[PDB]
């Protein structure tokens, strides 16, 4: 028995081992009660305002759609606290745990920022954090694990399988299951079993609020798209949610398509997977014909998953979103442009969004239309990833 | 069939606990594994349960990764599990065999076909570990329709409602916890708590073997003297399994000392 519903159409639940239910429970009914509760949401926005920075820019773009019919605005993730907006939601998922009387953490990342911010809300709260990432992503996103360290986090590399995003996220319920009495698990995308989907969307909607009140402000209507990329879900929804029931608005998310969809290295199971049960849910996810799960595969490691979550699903399903890749060269050039046109240097995974929107422009240059792209963080972690294959490209 | 009921009446008789290894069927090998699993009867395991290896099982600690990652060195398939499970019934036709599976190979290509292929190779019981009471309706329903028997969890987190959908939905034996975390011999359980076991029985649940942790001949005698019907232990037997690799036949040997000796002390 639940409070809300696990399910967004036949995609989410909770598929967790029995002895993790009651700790979903807890938190499902501690979120409610914290949902209609003034002083929690009195303190979840003093947080996000006077500590993580919001309301966030939303720029326009002065350069980029120079000749078309395109009007392109930037929400600025990038310029929230932590560098990424991960840390919206760990601040109030941070602060249930305080309301639950939790003194533990644990966490997963892929890019770290989920990571960082897991570590920068812990050291703010009280809280003992650590933090599981993945000994590829230990390595392509470093400047991160030196952060989480420096904020007194623990941080464990995980060799196991792919050694990426989806081996932190088992060593993290592995974790969970043995610790739930005194440890929160900080889960840091909209994926994995109810409620944490249905949380995470909650603790990111602001984005969109926001984005919604800039754009009216600015060009006195809502935007023709919003776009955004899809790891696990969390800065997508984070975006998509307030304008859900504004038919009018196109919901576009952009997977990783990696070395290409045909390669099979990619991390695009929404629209190139099968619906599989993992990670505490029922999503499309990338796997064998015998159905083990498989790995996979992007430039970016926040973006480096196999899975996605349900309400992305779902959404898909009955056609209010409609989800597209970008592969790892259309990510990189759309970075570039970024930084050499606008002086923005975006995240990788955001790079995704944003070389989706510049097709949008160039495939119909006389096509009008008002974009929004998430630019989900910044990209200071990937100077050294991608100056090495700008190197290795000559 | 009825093989659950038919063992736990005759140890009953017999004044005994069930002792039941765990091993990931096709570790490190087709051909050793089912050495292994005679060595495991031979040596008066009463029933077994055998994983299938998995991509990413997240009920498992490191020593049953391992395993799972030796049999997927092997080649072994789902397919090839279920290949040597009618080999095993062929050659056993009365120990209950329980399956412990992960939800998505369950699901993969139809819950309906998966407890249909169970059936066909004489399995008794599917415990699917990340299905909770909670999300179980179309996995148990399967089961039955398959003369499956649905094997549920009973954690030392137990409240009142779910010991009666345990008791209600489950079927064979009813599995207890030790304790929270993962499957791993380095982590011991605690004495099976009196008071879900009296509840257990209040309520007419299949009996309960009590797993997690259990590694010694001490714990074994522990669980009967408890009040449960019996005892799993996974890590321990596959630890000796990962030590002896070269050495195939005193891997054998040693599992058979380590059974016999486990075995031994559920006698009461
Ligand atoms: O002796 P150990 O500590 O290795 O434990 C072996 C357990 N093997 S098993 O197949 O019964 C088993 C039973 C349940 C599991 O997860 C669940 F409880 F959530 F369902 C995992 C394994
Ligand atoms: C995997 C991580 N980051 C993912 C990420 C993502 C993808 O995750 P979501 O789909 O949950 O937004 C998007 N943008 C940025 C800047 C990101 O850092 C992480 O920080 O752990
Ligand atoms: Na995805």
């Amino acid at each position: 028995t639940t409070l809300l519903n696990p399910y967004f159409g036949e995609f989410g639940g909770m598929y967790v081992p029995q002895i993790l239910m009651p700790a979903l429970n807890q938190l499902e009914e501690a979120f409610v009660s914290a949902q209609k509760d003034p002083e929690f949401q009195a303190q979840f926005a003093d947080l996000l305002k006077n500590y993580a920075g919001r309301p966030t820019a939303l720029t326009k773009c002065q350069n980029i759609t120079a000749g078309t019919r395109t009007t392109l605005y930037l929400k600025r993730e990038d310029l929230l606290h932590g560098g990424a907006h991960k840390t919206n939601q760990v601040l109030g998922q941070a602060l249930l745990a305080k309301r639950m009387g939790k003194s533990e953490i644990i966490a997963e990342t892929g890019a770290g920022q989920h990571g960082v911010a897991s570590a920068l809300a812990s050291a703010l709260l009280g809280l003992k954090c650590r933090i599981y990432m993945g000994a590829k992503d230990v390595e392509r996103q470093s400047p991160n694990v030196f952060r989480m360290r420096l904020m007194g986090a623990e941080v464990i590399p995980v060799h196991s399988g792919s050694a990426t995003l989806k081996d932190a996220c088992n060593e993290a319920l592995r974790d969970w299951s043995g610790s739930y009495e005194t440890a929160h698990y900080m889960l840091g995308t909209a994926a994995g079993p109810h409620p944490y989907p249905t949380i995470v969307r909650e603790f990111q909607r602001m984005i969109g609020e926001e984005t919604k009140a800039q754009i009216l402000d600015k060009e006195g209507r809502l935007p023709d798209a919003v776009i955004a990329c899809v790891g696990g879900g969390s800065n997508a929804i984070g975006m998509f949610a307030d304008f859900i029931n504004d038919t009018s608005v196109g919901l576009i998310g952009v997977e990783p398509g990696g070395h290409g969809i045909e390669t099979g290295e990619h991390g695009a199971p929404l629209k190139h997977g099968r619906v599989g049960i993992y990670f505490g849910m029922k999503a499309p996810m990338m796997q064998t014909a015998d159905g083990q799960i498989e790995e996979s595969y992007s430039i970016s490691a926040g973006l480096d998953f196999p899975s996605v979550g349900p309400q992305h699903a779902y959404l898909n399903s009955i056609g209010r979103a409609d989800y597209v890749s970008i592969t790892d060269d259309e990510a990189l050039e759309a970075f570039k442009t970024l930084c050499r046109h606008e002086g923005i240097i975006p995240a990788l995974e955001s790079s995704h969004a944003l070389a989706h929107a510049l097709k949008m422009m160039r495939e119909q240059p006389e096509k009008e239309q008002l974009l929004v792209v998430n630019l989900s963080g910044r990209g200071d972690k990937d100077i050294f990833t991608v100056h090495d294959i700008l190197k290795a490209r000559g | 069939m009825e093989r659950y009921e038919n063992l736990f009446a005759q140890l009953n008789d017999r004044r005994e606990g069930a002792f039941v290894p765990f091993v990931t069927l096709g570790d490190p090998g087709i051909e050793q594994s089912l050495k292994i699993i005679d060595t495991l009867i031979d040596a008066g395991a009463d029933a077994l349960e055998l994983g299938v290896p998995f991509s990413d099982p997240l009920a498992d600690g490191p020593t049953i990764q391992n395993a799972n990652l030796r049999a997927f060195a092997a080649g072994v398939t789902p397919a090839q599990c279920f290949e040597m499970l009618a080999l095993i019934r062929e050659k056993h036709p009365t120990i209950p065999i329980g399956l412990l599976m992960y939800a998505n190979l369950v699901f993969n290509n139809g819950i309906d076909a998966f407890y249909a292929r169970c059936e066909q190779v004489g399995v008794d019981s599917v415990l699917v570990a990340d299905v909770p009471v909670e999300e179980s309706a179309p996995f148990r329903q399967a089961a039955l329709r398959h003369n499956i028997a649905p094997i549920f969890i009973c954690p030392p987190n137990a409240d009142d409602d779910l010991l009666r959908q345990v008791a209600s939905y489950g079927r064979g034996y009813t599995y207890l916890l030790s304790r929270s975390g993962v499957t791993g011999a380095e982590n011991r359980g605690a004495l099976p708590l009196h008071h879900l076991i009296e509840k257990l029985k209040e309520y007419h649940a299949a009996p309960a073997l009590q797993g997690f942790g259990i590694s010694s001949p001490e714990q074994v005698s522990a669980a009967v003297r408890a009040g449960a019907a019996g005892a799993i232990s996974g890590s321990a037997i596959v630890k000796i399994i990962e030590k002896n690799l070269a050495s195939p036949k005193q891997m054998l040997a040693e599992l058979r000392s380590f059974v016999s000796a486990m075995k031994a002390a559920s006698r009461a």
